[PDB]
RNA sequence: ACCACGAUCAAAAGGGACAAGCAUCAAGCACGCAGCAAUGCAGCUCAAAACGCUUAGCCUAGCCACACCCCCACGGGAAACAGCAGU
């Protein structure tokens, strides 16, 4: 869920007396009167506060993962409307691959932070396939038949025994 | 030592170290931080290397 | 650069395209016969599998799809 | 005399945990190329009995030969986990670490 | 090629030697069918 | 005997490591104080401009 | 030794190692695991070359394989020099 449009900008949230200003100023300094980038910044700050131990450290692997996750969400939202944007499709796929690499490194280095990142960002880590080969029609049909034949063999063996 | 399984690991711990596994199940840990390669060779030869007497006997 | 090689490539390609045009109809029959034989080979391999497994017939509900006919 | 299994003590990385109480471990040895005279890694897969199913994909484990094979491919048992994946404890100092950085400082104790 | 590539490919694999008209034999016996001349 | 000697060498190296780490911690404390003051100054300027 | 304690030698079984060419042979199709069993899980091998075709006796104090053919030899084809000499 996006931050409410009434939320203040990241740069105008700790200003002293920001709650003592007029409603018009509040509207002007809110996400309603800003581009999508400020709203993505607010998502990034929220995720950092919710997940990482030190929200100020943007140099940790977890912080980079959070930032790239926000960017990936932005790319996906763009591509829902812009179906034929090949450049942004490339950017989305590349960002997904980079996040997978960072998640692999985090899993190899800090498993607790890896679990926290996976739970907080709703990321379901998947292990890469062992082999990269085309699944053409012949192979697919043959594999389906082999599975069926194994099932029938199991049934027959159960009946015999 | 052709039959000894040598395996390497990179950037897993803050400091370098060697670990030897023996047939009895005992483990020998050798800290090698701040040590030169020649020093590491001399140390491992001293602690787990056959002495020259055994080699001449063989 | 080798302009003879590129001119040789041009002559070889142009001669080849003349041959396929001349024998386009004979080629189609050869291709369709080859596809028929290839489908038959695929079916024979599948049948070999379920015969070696032990089943006297194909798996129940299985029908070998035609994966090569356009 | 204690076992009929050739490989007595071996160290590997766990690459599979889909079998019940059995871990598929990848073991690398150094083999000399006869022509280039350079040492390259040669891989072998071992099945190790894991009674408690405490092995995770990617962790470095030590396997000890069984007195006899308990199955066709299971000839070893999990003696210990040398390095838990993402939960490494520095053997030199005994402190938790994340890569080359200390999660807990040695001085703190 | 790098050392890794050389290790991967392995030693050069020389194609088998082509057999000549005598098929790798010193001589062959034959029956004359016809005699003629060529230019 | 050799194993005991190796363990003693490990303990000696551990003591040296502790000394070096303490020195590094002191230097880190000093530097971190300096950069923390600089970050505080930058934050103050940022806040003034926003106000 | 023979009284065995055991040495020497060496089968079957278990673990490991082990020729060449072709990837225009790229997928194999049950090739795994756990349980006393009942049974459960869906797994196992493979571009670090599985599966497959072709070639070849080998790593020579020697070793491996074959002993007319059907791998084997109850059985069948059939009537055997790949022992020496010889044709
Ligand atoms: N074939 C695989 O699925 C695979 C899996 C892991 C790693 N690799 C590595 O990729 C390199 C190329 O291997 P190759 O010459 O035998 O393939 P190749 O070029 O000869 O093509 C055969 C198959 O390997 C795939 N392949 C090709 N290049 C790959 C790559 N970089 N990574 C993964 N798959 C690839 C192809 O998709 C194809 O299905 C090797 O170093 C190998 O270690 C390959
Ligand atoms: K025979
Ligand atoms: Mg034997
Ligand atoms: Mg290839
Ligand atoms: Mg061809
Ligand atoms: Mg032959
Ligand atoms: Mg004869
Ligand atoms: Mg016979
Ligand atoms: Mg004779």
């Amino acid at each position: 869920d996006d931050p409410p449009p009434s939320t203040l900008l990241k740069d105008y949230q700790n200003v002293p007396g920001i709650e003592k200003v007029d409603d018009v100023v509040k509207r002007l300094l809110s996400l309603e009167m800003a581009n999508k980038k400020e709203m993505l910044k607010i998502k990034q700050e929220q995720f950092m506060k919710k997940i990482v131990a030190n929200p100020e450290d943007t140099r940790s692997l977890e912080a980079r993962i959070i930032a790239l996750s926000v960017k990936i969400r932005s790319y996906e939202e763009h591509l829902e409307k812009h179906r034929k944007d090949k450049a942004h499709k490339r950017y989305l796929l590349m960002s997904i691959d980079q996040r997978k690499k960072m998640l692999k490194n985090l899993r190899n280095t800090n498993y607790d932070v890896f679990e926290k990142i996976c739970w907080g960002l709703g990321i379901e880590y998947t292990f890469p396939p062992l082999y990269y080969r085309r699944a053409h029609r012949r192979f697919v049909t043959k594999k389906a038949l082999c599975i069926r034949v194994f099932q029938e063999t199991q049934k027959l063996k159960k009946r015999r025994r | 030592n052709p039959w000894v399984q040598i395996m390497m690991f990179k950037n897993m711990t803050p400091s370098p170290f060697l670990r030897f596994y023996l047939d009895s199940g005992e483990q020998v840990l050798v800290d090698v931080e701040t040590k030169s390669n020649k020093e590491i060779m001399e140390h491992i030869r001293k602690i787990l290397g056959k002495n020259e007497e055994t080699l001449r006997e063989e | 650069k080798n302009v003879l090689k590129i001119r040789r490539r041009k002559m070889n390609h142009h001669k080849y395209r003349k041959l396929v045009k001349k024998t386009r109809f004979l080629r189609r029959k050869v291709q369709e016969g080859r596809l028929r034989r290839k489908q038959i080979k695929f079916e024979k391999d599948l049948r070999r599998i379920w015969l070696k497994a032990g089943l006297k017939e194909a798996p129940e509900g299985w029908q070998t799809p035609k994966i090569y006919l356009r | 005399v204690r076992s009929s299994v050739h490989a007595r003590w071996i160290v590997g990385k766990v690459i599979g945990t889909k079998m019940q109480k059995t871990a598929k471990v990848r073991v690398t040895r150094l083999v000399l190329d006869p022509y280039l005279l350079k040492y390259f890694n040669k891989r072998k897969t071992y099945f190790a009995h894991d009674a408690l199913q405490q092995c995770t994909v990617g962790d470095i484990v030590l396997l000890r030969a069984l007195p006899v094979p308990r199955a066709k491919h299971v000839k070893h048992e999990l003696a210990e986990i040398v390095f838990k994946v993402g939960k490494v404890i520095d053997p030199v100092t005994g402190k938790p670490c994340a890569g080359t950085t200390y999660l807990e400082s040695p001085l703190s104790s | 090629a790098t050392l890794n590539q050389m290790h991967r490919l392995g030693p050069p694999k020389r194609p088998p030697r082509k057999l000549g008209p005598t098929e790798g034999r010193p001589q062959l016996k034959g029956v004359v069918l016809c005699t003629f001349t060529r230019k | 005997e050799l194993m005991a000697w190796n363990q003693a060498e490990n303990r000696r190296l551990h003591e040296l490591r502790i000394a070096r780490l303490r020195q590094e911690e002191r230097e880190q404390e000093q530097r971190q104080a300096l950069e923390q003051a600089r970050k505080a100054e930058e934050v103050q300027a940022w806040a003034q401009r926003k106000e």
